């Protein structure tokens, strides 16, 4: 997640390249700061240590944990969408389809075409 | 940040700078996505400093020595100032042979008649010949 | 002659030899057989010459063009003595420089207190710092 690309970009001690321009840069409702990521990207990692632990509470979409989760979703509602790097992301869910689906589909392959099934 | 800012304020050209960059003798900036050499104020201080050494005079491993020197905190003043008066010596010597040189120069000149002749001293008495 | 024996009479280095013969500077040596180059007398002082023209300071095409007035006997001693003080106004401002520079050197190290001090004046002088 953008916590862990902020944790990649100053992975090797800094980087003020447009990058950081991408990320998470609260417009009006550029180099950034050290000072300034780190003030942003805590509440959100707050959110995230938050989070995770209540999904447990009986069950994934509990209403405690879930609104905990809108709250983090919402939290980043009013911080924008971020580079080409987070196609990478939408991609890195592709490639869960792309083989989930296909799984299903490579499991067809073996089932549905050689003796009678229903559907 | 962007390059030639920075060369114009320090007078140099990114071709120098780059120069500089591959002898290793400075910070390395990082570059962007787009590839600019990401500068900075430590990288501004440092090429100052890898400038103005060899204007005084200590060469590139010599000026690179000072800079990572500039890097070191624990940095010896003493081995410094030894730096600084080993190169006040040989700039004396340098000083002393070229005043040997005008020395000679001005002997041979002064006895040159430099009456428009092809019978010039000069010139018959630095070949090894008569 | 071969290269060996005008050079261990004059003094010069085989490949520096060569070097000036494809430079010009020195007439062309007649070839042997072989492409041995046949050097005289005539190419002996030339050489003598030329280091005497080099080692006193001059370039190698202001070295090179003396050399060729050796066998100019139009040549003008008057030439040769304004080529002399030409050169000696290049090694005027050289030392003078150097004795300048120098002068700034000696000056901060005197700022410095060499020491082993991590905070020497200097590092924070040529740094273009405050
Ligand atoms: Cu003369
Ligand atoms: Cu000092």
């Amino acid at each position: 997640y953008l916590l862990e690309q902020y944790d990649r970009v100053e992975a090797e001690e800094a980087r003020l390249s447009d990058l950081i321009t991408g990320f998470v840069d609260p417009n009006a409702e550029n180099s950034i700061d050290p000072e300034l990521a780190r003030e942003k990207f805590a509440e959100l990692r707050a959110q995230y240590v938050v989070t995770r632990d209540t999904i447990k509470a009986k069950g994934r979409s509990h209403a405690t944990a879930q609104e905990e989760i809108l709250k983090l979703s919402e939290v980043f509602k009013q911080f924008r969408l971020v580079p080409k790097q987070f196609d990478y992301l939408v991609n890195s869910m592709r490639v869960m389809m792309d083989r989930v689906r296909t799984q299903e589909r490579l499991i067809m392959k073996l089932c549905v075409e050689q003796c009678k099934m229903p559907k | 940040m962007n390059i030639s800012d920075v060369a114009k304020i320090t007078g140099l050209t990114s071709k120098a700078i780059r120069f500089y960059e591959e002898k290793g003798l400075v910070t390395p900036p990082m570059r962007s996505e787009n590839g600019y050499r990401t500068y900075t104020q430590q990288h501004l201080n440092e090429l100052t400093l890898l400038r103005q050494a060899r204007q005084v005079g200590f060469n590139l491993e010599e000026s690179g020595e000072l800079v990572n020197l500039f890097n070191d905190p624990q940095r010896h003043s003493a081995d410094v100032k030894r730096r600084t008066l080993e190169k006040v010596a040989e700039i004396e010597r340098h000083i002393e042979e070229l005043q040997s040189m005008r020395d000679q120069l001005l002997a041979l000149a002064n006895a040159c008649p430099g009456d428009d002749s092809a019978d010039c001293p000069i010139i018959e008495n630095l070949s090894g010949c008569c």
